[PDB]
């Protein structure tokens, strides 16, 4: 209760696939659809489309952000419950060249 | 001009050959303008550009041309264009939301979002909406979060909620499968305005000579409003601000359930449909709230029109009452529900004032068998209030019923003169426990009919003598003279007064 | 010494298995000590 | 070097079991069954009908709706089994509680019935408008579908009169139409399928 | 003139649909400058200041 | 703005409306029509002895197509 | 209480980002002045409207206001490959 | 190493920095002057001297002194990454009293980040105050003034057995003492109770046990913010605390007339304190 | 889908290796203070969430008070799973251990 | 306890800036219940009881043509016991900008004050 | 009639808008507010 | 008391919000924006080395909301010349005069 419930409790986003929290984003969706929750660096942009007939994608992997480009995958997050300092201790260790990959155990 | 633009929507529509996407924005800012500008795109211009974009749908589907999908959506006021117009949009909306099933996602959230407008502004869309309800079938579900999403305040204008939901409930009558998610929208969002009247209940309100106001009477400049409004509150919420809405909104909705209850349908239809997701709404709604006139009148009104629906209704509400199953303080307002039920409303026969008379009386002659022993076991005066509580619920009978039974012969329903002389004499003194004026009245009618001997014994707890909150379910009556004189006016056959 | 300990660390590409309860105040898991130290499971009657 | 690489990126975008034409009829066969496994919340409430409670807060908001997972619509489910947290079959099962919060998680068996159209493949619906630019149809009285003009054969032209159609014959076609599946859309709340009628 | 000389508010509101600027008393000088440049030029370049002070309605 | 808590309602996907994992157990193994009219028959029958109406409401229609006509 | 969490953190890992870090961070940063004149955040600066929303501006990458945005990771190009300051005792070694 | 990954010498060297997002990077202010951030400073001055080296690597495509220069911008290209990670390795120019600390600086201290924002938070929900004596409470019991009792606060589920006494604190609404500051709704929106009259609390109190219209939050009920009650219970502290007796838990007594924490004798030999002007720190 | 199988049957297989069987537990009888200031206070959690109560509550508001009378009478309906320090463990139901 | 506060605009501006607020009162706009705490100079009666959130002086700015006030600042009740108005040195012609108010915190021995 | 008090010779002094603060017998810059008839009550406590 | 702000939530009304408990800004009607925080930063010249100084105003905690040109600054620059009288300009009046 005093060092996590009462002080900086959040629920963050993490991919289980890298296990990261910083590189998370909800996704600015086309107008057709509903902001979901994608990490950046497990996906892929959607012009490496490079090529059973064909390896098509089933068209709910694709997600855009606000500058306007396209990323096939980066699914995969989940909500843990951290400490918000840990997410500023995650961006002090990338400073310095270092990730922490957390390995969240449904999966 | 109306031929020359007619090669020009269609040298606009040549965007995808080559793939520039160059007169797709111009066109569409035309069309994305207000009705208090005249330089918009006119009657004749529109068709021009309508019906090229419903003769290929092929050369608009692209990531640069949804931009003017928007804005045709957009196209505000759509249902006042001219009928060689509106029966034209009305095809190129039934033909975009069929080819693409994508942007009903983004129209329906238009169509729900205009149920602000009344009843003959909204002819038309409802019966597109109507037309999607069966062709998509898969938005049955996101259209019911709609519903709420773009429900009014409490506290918005009148305008906004008697027309909310006047066109809820004509989406109601052509979509029955919504059904439960349309009243429990409803009666929600009605103890909301509701609950917050009779606390402010102190004085009449003025009658004014003129009830309603007018008939119909038909930019943005945004700047940089961050800084203060302060002390300009005005947080004085008024008496006819909320009375005058719990009128037009409640009045509403029972002038369309009269309507949609119907011997006809009560056969095979699905009249009956309306009543049960009524009667599991006020179980599980409406009486677990505290001090709530105005909406009860509701079930008041609907479980009155037939004599079967009170077959179903009354017998449901004996199952709350005394249910073992049930709560330790819902066996006590349903007590105190039903004994302000049967002596207020007006449709009923004798057989059915019998039938509650004969439980009430044979659930108190069982009472005889175990629960009158513990008198003398050490506890407190209230481990009994599912007792008081019944006997307040047949007293309060009799001073207002007390002509009914009333026989050719000369006797009475399983001996009225007599019961109640055992009941009150007996070991727990009811005269005391019970609400003094539902009890002090019980004698001097009794007196007037001679079966009450027991006006010592009421003299007799000045000295004979957890009870806040006894005393405070037996002050509450749900059936009480209403306040509100517009829904009044419908209940005036519906309703017995005090005489 | 803080990050002389990381250095030591990132070199070993060291897991930590989040059990001190140094490590569990920063990742902000419950502690393992105490009333942390065993499972409340609830069980449930029907099938 | 790129032999190893992407085959972890294109197995996971091939789906698994393709659908077969069957019966002589041309037609494929899109609902299937799958078992799966799931991490659902046991509420409180239902901490004395854990079965209601599992089916009343996460398998009734999934059916008629697309699940990513199993790729398709999830019509409906069938022999819902929760695992004992105790690997001692019996009624008195027990799950494990969170510390922070009273709610418990636990692991579920299910079987789901699932619609799972694929490109290459037939579906059979009714046409429920046509106009000039397209063919609008349902599949299976529940699923939206479309037949645009640019996969229209060239001998098919639209009549006018709404309007009729004309085949290669001169015969107005009813609503059962036969027609291959091209890219299927999932992004709305509604899942459409995009079709052709050209071989 | 009023694209070259003057400002135009920032945004993207009121430079397409309807111009909104303001004349600033920083580009008082440079109207002058080319309006002085023609005159000094129509009589080729000498400038007679007082009559057309009193014609330019200025000090 | 007002949209960005719209869309916290637009998705309203908690750790009790949403599993937290969802993973296939084994392969999709095919069924026929006379599997999926006698699983829609029980499925029906077993939620009609709130929500899910508008969804039966969706089967309906599918069983009144394995078997029936329009 | 009434928010579960489900899926819960039970180890971390140290590691080195490589190279590609340039993968999840397309807003590179290039301009050293952080503002311009009218107070706006210059493109290519430190404070880009791509690493998060700021000073009443929605975000270029979440398109989410100041209140909801987690902000975003930049990289800063060096031109030529400086040691880490940290790792240096530790290639001196094998230097 | 499951993984088999390569052990790389590329990771050793720095190829490009990362910004930390705006949001940890956001400017200083004091008074009512705004200053721009210490991570800035040593940011910008890598991203100018990679500005400078690029002002300078034109000058071989069109092509001594200038290499002069070169190998100037290499050493300040390294002393500038190395003064944005520690700071303590760099040179600077002065005594500019102790310059602009790097991230390692953020991390090494008693304070910095982790063991003052780690192991060291501060906290919602406490309070503190001088102690007094008092030999009318009990021994397991702290007196709460009147003023702590009306702003601490403990989240009620409201149910069927508390909505007894959950209706009558939000009549009596956040200023009278048996109370309540807000309501929790079932979707976790939060109504405060604070501008509102007598009538807007009547009117929400006895809607504390109506079920929504939603499915999603069908589970979950009210939850009423009540005020600190003669049942709660309280986390005590005197602030140099040596061992684990002088963090203790007492019982609520609510005392009227008074602005100090209360404290009875028993205690104050396990605290080691005395009634000479020291403060306790209450945590609820 | 073969990957998650020969995955989901690993834990499981994992899960039945660590558990102690009744028999062969040997861990101490009594509630040891921590599971009694547990139990108390996840059963009261679980109360105030409208969980079915096992007991004539007479007016008791406070949960913490609802879950202490249970204690009392046997009736909560929760397993303490001790730990051992290599991962295994033995279950214990409430109704069996002793209170102190 | 005595307790004096600065309540200053020349602040913010530099050489030339011109005087961006003044005191006082506006029009055309009417915010009102300020003239009980505040006299028609903008600045307060002095013997005035305050609180926390009561207006201590009102200054018209001209970048807004808005009537602001700015409030107690502390959540002790005082007293206005002396309004000083501060003039300028630097050139004679500048209109009021510097006004030092002191406040008048009245304390009896309550408990848990040290004799 | 509003007044205002010099803080070196002590003469009442109206002070209107668009005058320098200064004393206008002798030269003072620093110039005090006086006190007028106005209510304020107190318990007698 | 107020603050003008956006419209609220809940389909509120078109609302201005006032911060109540230093972090939680209601509406008007008492509902809590979700989501807000009322950010600070602490100091316990000097303590400490002084990078730059840019003015903001920041009263929206962060983000600032003053401090801007060309907003009113548009009928700043053209009020000051005509906002004096007397002007000396009078050319054929001052005949008449
Ligand atoms: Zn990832
Ligand atoms: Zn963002
Ligand atoms: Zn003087
Ligand atoms: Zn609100």
């Amino acid at each position: 209760d005093r060092l996590l419930n009462s002080s900086d409790y959040t629920q963050a986003s993490v991919c289980r696939e890298c296990g990261s929290i910083l590189t998370t984003q909800q996704s600015v969706p086309r107008i057709g659809s509903i902001s979901t929750v994608c990490c950046r660096r497990c996906s892929m942009r959607f012009e490496d489309a490079k090529k059973g007939e064909k390896i098509f994608i089933d068209d709910s992997q694709i997600w855009e952000d606000g500058q306007g480009n396209k990323f096939v995958g980066g699914n995969e997050t989940t909500t843990v419950a951290i400490p918000f300092v840990l997410k500023y201790l995650d961006s002090e260790l990338s400073a310095m060249g270092i990730r922490l990959r957390y390995n969240v155990e449904p999966k | 001009s109306a031929a020359m633009y007619s090669r020009f929507v269609k040298s606009a529509l040549d965007d995808l050959d080559k793939n520039d996407s160059t007169q797709i924005g111009i066109i569409a800012n035309q069309v994305a303008l207000p009705s208090k500008n005249p330089e918009r795109i006119n009657d004749k211009n529109l068709n021009i550009l309508l019906d090229i974009l419903s003769s290929n749908i092929n050369r608009i589907e692209s990531s640069r041309g949804t931009f003017l999908i928007q804005s045709i959506i957009n196209f505000e006021k759509w249902w006042e264009l001219p009928p060689h117009t509106l029966s034209k949009y009305i095809y190129f909306i039934k033909i975009l939301c069929s080819s693409i099933p994508k942007w009903w996602q983004d129209v329906s959230m238009i169509l729900v979002s205009c149920f602000i407008l009344p009843i003959k502004q909204t002819v038309c869309h409802h019966d597109m909406l109507k037309y999607f309800l069966r062709m998509i079938p898969s938005s049955m579900g996101f259209i019911d979060t709609y519903l709420a999403k773009f429900f009014p305040n409490k506290n918005d204008t009148r305008r906004k909620l008697v027309n909310y939901t006047s066109n809820l409930l004509k989406l109601r009558g052509y979509c029955s499968e919504l059904g439960f998610q349309i009243w429990s929208l409803l009666i929600e969002k009605i103890i909301s305005i509701d609950v917050e009247l009779q606390n402010e209940l102190d004085e009449l309100d003025d009658d004014v000579d003129d009830d309603d106001l007018e008939e119909v009477d038909l930019m943005d400049i945004i700047e940089g409003m961050d800084g203060t409004e302060e002390y300009n509150v005005e947080l004085t919420q008024g008496i006819k601000e909320l009375s005058t809405k719990l009128d037009s909104i409640l009045t509403l909705v029972s002038t369309h359930v009269e309507e949609q209850v119907t011997p006809e349908s009560l056969e095979s239809g699905e009249g009956v449909g309306v009543f049960n997701t009524l009667t599991t709404l006020f179980k599980t709604h409406v009486l677990p709230t505290y001090y709530t006139r105005s909406i009860q009148y509701i079930m008041f009104h609907v479980s009155q029109q037939q004599l079967e629906l009170m077959d179903s209704f009354l017998v449901t509400l004996i199952d709350i009452s005394f249910a073992v199953n049930e709560a330790a303080e819902k066996k006590i307002k349903s007590l105190q529900y039903l004994g302000s039920y049967i002596a207020r409303a007006k449709k009923l026969s004798r057989t059915q004032i019998i039938f509650v008379a004969s439980y009430l009386t044979s659930w108190l002659n069982r009472y005889v068998i175990e629960r009158e022993e513990e008198v003398d076991q050490r506890g407190g005066m209230e481990r009994f209030k599912h007792f008081y509580a019944a006997f307040q619920a047949l007293c309060y009978i009799f001073c207002f019923r007390h002509n009914i039974f009333r026989d050719t012969d000369g006797n009475w329903e399983c001996e009225l003169d007599k019961f109640f002389q055992r009941m009150v004499i007996s070991k727990f003194n009811p005269l005391k426990f019970c609400n003094e004026n539902v009890m002090l009245m019980f004698a001097r009618i009794a007196q007037q009919e001679s079966v009450a001997y027991c006006f010592s014994i009421i003299e007799n707890n000045n000295n004979e003598r957890t009870r806040q909150q006894f005393i405070d379910l037996q002050s509450y009556f749900p059936y009480d003279p209403l306040f509100l004189k517009n829904y009044k006016i419908l209940m005036k056959e519906y309703y017995i007064e005090w005489s | 010494t803080t990050c002389q300990f990381l250095t030591k660390a990132v070199l070993d590409n060291e897991r930590e298995q989040l059990d001190s309860p140094s490590a569990r105040i920063v990742v902000g898991k419950l502690n393992n000590v105490g009333t942390g130290s065993f499972d409340v499971l609830a069980k449930v009657p029907n099938a | 070097n790129e032999n190893r690489e992407t085959a972890r990126f294109i197995k996971k975008h091939k789906k698994q079991v393709t659908n077969p034409i069957d019966e002589k009829n041309g037609t494929s066969n899109c609902i299937v069954r799958v078992p799966i496994a799931l991490y659902v919340s046991l509420a409180p409430m239902y901490l004395e009908n854990p079965l209601q409670g599992v089916m009343k807060q996460h398998l009734n908001p999934l059916v008629m709706k697309y699940n990513n997972k199993v790729g398709g619509v999830v019509l409906g489910y069938e022999g819902l089994k929760i695992l004992d947290a105790d690997p001692l079959d019996t009624s008195e099962k027990l799950i494990k509680i969170t510390p922070d919060t009273p709610f418990g998680f636990t692991w579920c068996h299910v079987n789901l019935y699932v619609w799972q159209p694929q490109v290459g493949d037939v579906l059979e619906g009714y046409i429920f408008i046509q106009s000039a630019s397209h063919i609008g149809l349902l599949i299976h009285d529940a699923f939206n579908a479309s037949i645009k003009k640019n996969n229209i054969p060239v001998d098919w032209t639209f009549v006018h009169n709404l309007g009729h159609w004309v085949d290669s014959n001169g015969e107005p076609i009813d609503g059962k139409l036969r027609f291959t599946v091209r890219n299927v859309h999932t992004t709305g709340r509604v899942v459409s399928v995009d079709g052709t009628l050209i071989s | 003139i009023l694209s070259r000389f003057t400002v135009i508010k920032p945004g993207q509101f009121g430079r397409s649909k309807d111009r909104s600027y303001f004349i600033d008393p920083q580009n008082e000088d440079k109207i002058l400058c080319y309006i002085l440049a023609i005159i000094m030029h129509l009589d080729n370049f000498i400038v007679e200041i007082t009559p057309l002070a009193h014609e330019l309605n200025l000090k | 703005m007002m949209k960005g808590s719209r869309r916290t309602g637009n998705n309203t996907a908690t750790t009790l409306n949403t599993p937290v994992v969802i993973h296939a157990t084994q392969l999709p193994q095919h069924v026929s029509t006379d599997e999926v009219l006698q699983f829609l028959e029980s499925f029906i029958d077993e939620k009609e002895n709130t929500n899910l109406s508008s969804s039966i409401s969706q089967l309906k229609r599918i069983q009144r197509d394995f078997k029936g006509l329009p | 209480i009434s928010k579960p969490v489900g899926s819960e953190i039970t180890s971390v890992d140290f590691g080195i980002l490589t190279a590609k870090i340039r993968n999840l961070s397309a807003k590179q940063i290039t301009n050293p002045t952080v503002l311009d004149n009218l107070g706006h955040p210059v493109s290519g600066g430190l404070y880009d409207l791509a690493l998060g929303a700021f000073l009443r501006n929605l975000c270029s990458t979440c398109g989410l206001d100041e209140k909801f945005c987690p902000g975003h990771q930049g990289h800063i190009e060096l031109p030529v490959p400086c040691y880490n300051p940290l790792f240096f005792n530790q290639l001196y070694i094998y230097l | 190493n499951l993984s088999r990954k390569l052990v790389k010498a590329d990771s050793f060297f720095m190829d490009v920095l990362v910004v930390p997002p705006t949001r940890f990077r956001l400017p200083s202010k004091l008074g009512e002057e705004v200053h721009e951030n210490s991570q800035n400073q040593l940011l910008s001055k890598v991203l100018t001297t990679s500005l400078l080296i690029r002002d300078l690597n034109d000058d071989l495509s069109k092509l001594r002194v200038i290499f002069s220069r070169l190998m100037n911008a290499f050493v300040t290209i390294q002393n500038d990454v190395n003064a944005f990670i520690d700071s303590t390795k760099a040179q600077g120019r002065t005594s500019g009293k102790v310059p602009i600390p790097g991230v390692k600086q953020a991390l090494e201290k008693k304070e910095g980040l982790f063991r003052k924002h780690m192991m060291g938070k501060r906290v919602n929900y406490a309070a503190r105050s001088v102690i007094s004596p008092d030999p009318n409470i009990e021994t397991n019991e702290i007196g709460v003034p009147p003023v702590f009792a009306v702003k601490l606060t403990y989240p009620e589920p409201v149910t069927a057995y508390n909505i007894a006494e959950l209706r009558q604190a939000v009549i009596n609404g956040p200023d009278k003492w048996p109370g309540a500051t807000q309501i929790q709704n079932e979707d976790g929106s939060l109504v405060s109770l604070i501008g509102m009259s007598v009538e807007q609390r009547k009117a929400l109190a006895n809607q504390l046990l109506t079920p929504s219209s939603n499915v999603s939050t069908h589970t979950l009920n009210k939850k009423v913010y009540r005020h600190i009650k003669n049942r709660d219970v309280v986390l005590m502290n005197r602030q140099p605390t040596l061992h684990k007796a002088s963090m203790m838990g007492h019982k609520v007594r609510v005392l009227p007339n008074e602005k100090t924490l209360r404290l009875h004798y028993a205690n104050t030999g396990a605290y080691n304190a005395d009634f000479d002007g020291d403060e306790m720190n209450m945590h609820f | 889908p073969e990957d998650f199988q020969q995955h989901e049957q690993i834990r499981r297989k994992t899960l039945k290796e660590k558990a102690i069987p009744k028999d062969q537990r040997a861990t101490t009888p009594y509630m040891t203070k921590y599971e009694r200031a547990r139990i108390l206070g996840t059963r009261a959690l679980q109360i105030s969430m409208n969980a079915p109560v096992f007991v004539d509550l007479e007016g008791e508001t406070d949960p913490l008070r609802i879950a202490m009378k249970e204690l009392a009478e046997k009736k909560i309906p929760l397993v303490i799973r001790r730990y051992l320090p290599d991962g295994s463990f033995e279950d214990w139901s409430v109704e069996e251990l002793i209170v102190d | 306890m005595y307790k004096t506060e600065k309540v200053d605009l020349a602040l913010n501006r530099n050489r030339g800036d011109p005087i961006t607020q003044h005191f006082g009162f506006g029009n055309d706009e009417w915010p009102k219940e300020w003239l009980e705490k505040l006299d028609e100079d903008g600045l307060p009666y002095i013997g005035t009881y305050v609180e926390e959130g009561d207006p201590i002086c009102a200054y018209f700015d001209d970048t807004l043509n808005k009537t602001k006030i700015k409030t107690y600042h502390s959540s002790e009740p005082a007293y206005i016991e002396e309004v000083n108005l501060i003039g300028d040195e630097s050139n004679k012609f500048q209109e009021l900008q510097t006004v030092s108010i002191k406040y008048r915190i009245r304390r009896t021995p309550q408990i848990g004050d040290k004799f | 009639t509003l007044k205002y008090i010099c803080a070196e010779c002590s003469s009442k002094l109206s002070l209107s808008r668009t005058d320098a603060v200064r004393c206008k017998d002798c030269g003072h810059r620093i110039l005090l507010k006086a006190r007028t008839k106005r209510l304020v009550q107190f318990e007698a406590r | 008391t107020f603050i003008r702000g956006p419209i609220c939530g809940t389909d509120n009304c078109p609302s201005r919000l006032w911060r109540i408990i230093d972090g939680r800004r209601t509406c008007q009607y008492g509902h809590v924006m979700e989501g807000d925080v009322e950010f600070n930063d602490d100091e316990d010249l000097g303590a400490g080395v002084i990078t730059r100084r840019l003015n903001l105003t920041t009263n929206a905690t962060g983000s600032f909301q003053s401090s801007q040109l060309t907003n009113s600054q548009l009928l700043q620059q053209q009020q000051r010349q005509s906002h004096k009288k007397f002007k000396k300009l009078i050319g054929h009046e001052a005949k008449l005069l």
